[PDB]
Parts: structure tokens; C-alpha cells; sequence
């Protein structure tokens, strides 16, 4: 549903943070979220498209779609 | 430290269960591991990182790692770790010999993160795994974790919101993974906070129960935060219990 840009991403972790178009919290983004078994990795300033999940640690990315 | 009858007892009871301790998207590789290595160190060992991390740990002479070769042969209880691909696998070995071993361990499909691919028992003819992380087992079985401070309920105080707290000064440092600290409340449902990073710090004064979560209450920047640091059973009394923690507890 949402768009966002990859604020950054640690490749060597597997996770980073999503700051969403809509300017609300940034969102956190693991390895296991990005679509496609190719990626596995997203790049800072990247153009991306997501769902959130609200999970016990904060808003999570799912379904995450380089565009 | 738990006999290697417990681990057994362990990996079985976890079969086609769905282990997220971590906290983290659902029932990842490494949550089961680490879930794992928690238990039969009696809470001694909270392994951090991905996958191919674990053999990088600090196992405080409760464990030691080996290298895969073509004359090693698997016990029950044995950590398998593969560290060949960008973020590794890791799995709890039930069986072994030198064609293949059984395992049971999480995401092996890629269903972990939607949650429909739980804890499988699954075959393996030594198809990547590279270490094998293996225990010191106690010889007599052990109940040291389920009786220790941390999962005894202890004082409480509850609020009018059905929160239970309590006063306690020390600090805590971030694990792996950051965390969303909450304004004003330990609630999920609070919208505003700011997220926590791996290793930042901050000494707290109030531990919380609320929302299947152990949260710490503090102060920073004028503004009161509460921070999850934990899994919570819901439960009080002699029922209570709490998961692993997502970072490290010290006190200045």
C-alpha cells in the first residue's frame, strides 16, 4: 500500500529502516521482508513499496518491492 | 546447564510449534537456534546475530565448535550452521551419521515470516552446513532457568490500565535487532516513539508487564519511554514466565 526510500541498510545484518512517503515513523525492515529471492539486500535511497506490520518491536515492512 | 535428555525433550515438545522469541517477523531460522542454545545453558548464553554468527559467539566454555568434515559424526543436541550464503542457516541436529542428519529448524522454506512454515523435522544430506555448535550437556537434568529470578513473579503493583510494575534501576543495552521505544505508556497501541538502536543504552527506573511484552520505563530528553525488552506469558503468579531478552542488563 505504502512507498517509501530506503534510508539505510546494513547487508552484512540483513536490516534497515524505510522512511515512508507519507512522512510518518520510519519503518523497519529485515531481510527476510524483501520480496524475491534474488534481492535479500535493499540499497540506501532505493525507491521501494511495502505493507506495514505493527509488531511487538515497532512498524515492520512486509512485502517489500524495489520500484 | 540442561542434560542432553532435556534438549531432546525440548526439540520435540517445539516440533510444529512456531518459535519468534527474538520478537522479530514471524519464525526464523535463527530464532529456533537461538531459542534453543538459551534453554540448555540454563540462560547462559543468549546467542546474537544471523545465522552464520552463531559460531562466532561467546559460548563460555558451554559449547564447542566444530568443523563439519567427512568423518564427523552428529549428536542429538548439535547445533548445525551453515555459513555459506549471505545470512547462513542453523538447525537443532536430532540424528546423524556420516550420509545425512535430521534436524528440526525453522525457515528452511521461506514460510517463517508469514508464519505458515513452523519448526519441521526434516532430512539433510549434508547439503551446506559447514560448523556444528556442540554442548556441554550436564549429565542430570536441570531446572535452574524456570526457577531463576527472572522467571519468578515476584512484587507487583498494577495500575487502573491493568499494567503491572515495578521500581528497578539498572540499564540496558540494545541486542541485534532495534527496538521502538513507546511515549508515556508500555502499550503497542501508542503511535509515538522513537526507535532504539542496537547497542545504544540507557539506565531505567520501572519495569512493566503489559501487551505480552516486559518493558522498561525511563527517561530521556524530558519525555517518559517505555522500551519491550522481552516476552511476556500474560500470565502472573506462580504461572508467570518471560522470554529471552532482546539485549543485555547491567548495573552502574
Amino acid at each position: 500500500k505504502i512507498k517509501g526510500q530506503v534510508k539505510w541498510f546494513n547487508e552484512s545484518k540483513g536490516f534497515g529502516f524505510i522512511t515512508p512517503a507519507d512522512g510518518s515513523k520510519d519503518v523497519f525492515v529485515h531481510f527476510s521482508a524483501i520480496q524475491g529471492n534474488g534481492f535479500k539486500t535493499l540499497a540506501e535511497g532505493q525507491n521501494v513499496e511495502f505493507e506495514i506490520q505493527d509488531g511487538q518491536k515497532g512498524p515492520a515492512a512486509v512485502n517489500v518491492t524495489a520500484i | 546447564m540442561k542434560s542432553q535428555q532435556q534438549a531432546k525433550e525440548w526439540i520435540y515438545k517445539h516440533e510444529g510449534t512456531g518459535v519468534d522469541f527474538d520478537g522479530a517477523y514471524g519464525f526464523q531460522c535463527m530464532d529456533l537456534a537461538v531459542a534453543y542454545v538459551y534453554y540448555i545453558t540454563d540462560g547462559k548464553v543468549r546467542m546474537w546475530g544471523n545465522a552464520k554468527d552463531a559460531i562466532n559467539n561467546d559460548f563460555k566454555g558451554l559449547a564447542t565448535v566444530y568443523e563439519n568434515t567427512p568423518s564427523f559424526k552428529p549428536q542429538l543436541g548439535d547445533v548445525a550452521v551453515y555459513t555459506n550464503s549471505q545470512y547462513g542457516h542453523i538447525q537443532c541436529v536430532i540424528s546423524g551419521n556420516l550420509d545425512y542428519y535430521t534436524c528440526l529448524e525453522q525457515n528452511w522454506l521461506g514460510g517463517g515470516f508469514d508464519g505458515w512454515e513452523k519448526a519441521t523435522i526434516r532430512t539433510h544430506y549434508y547439503d551446506g552446513v559447514t560448523h556444528f555448535i556442540r554442548p556441554k550437556f550436564s549429565a542430570s537434568n536441570s531446572n535452574v532457568l524456570e526457577t531463576s529470578k527472572v522467571n519468578t513473579f515476584g512484587n507487583w503493583k498494577q495500575n487502573q490500565y491493568g499494567t503491572y510494575y515495578r521500581n528497578e534501576n539498572a540499564t540496558f543495552t540494545c541486542g541485534f535487532l532495534p527496538i521502538f521505544a513507546r511515549v508515556g505508556s508500555p502499550k503497542l497501541s501508542e503511535p509515538n516513539g522513537y526507535w532504539f538502536q542496537p547497542n545504544g543504552y540507557t539506565p531505567y527506573d520501572e519495569v512493566c508487564l503489559s501487551d505480552g511484552l516486559v518493558w522498561i520505563g525511563y527517561n530521556w530528553q524530558g519525555t517518559r519511554y517505555y522500551l519491550p525488552v522481552r516476552q511476556w506469558n500474560g500470565k502472573t503468579g506462580n504461572s508467570y514466565s518471560i522470554g529471552l531478552p532482546w539485549g543485555v542488563f547491567s548495573h552502574h
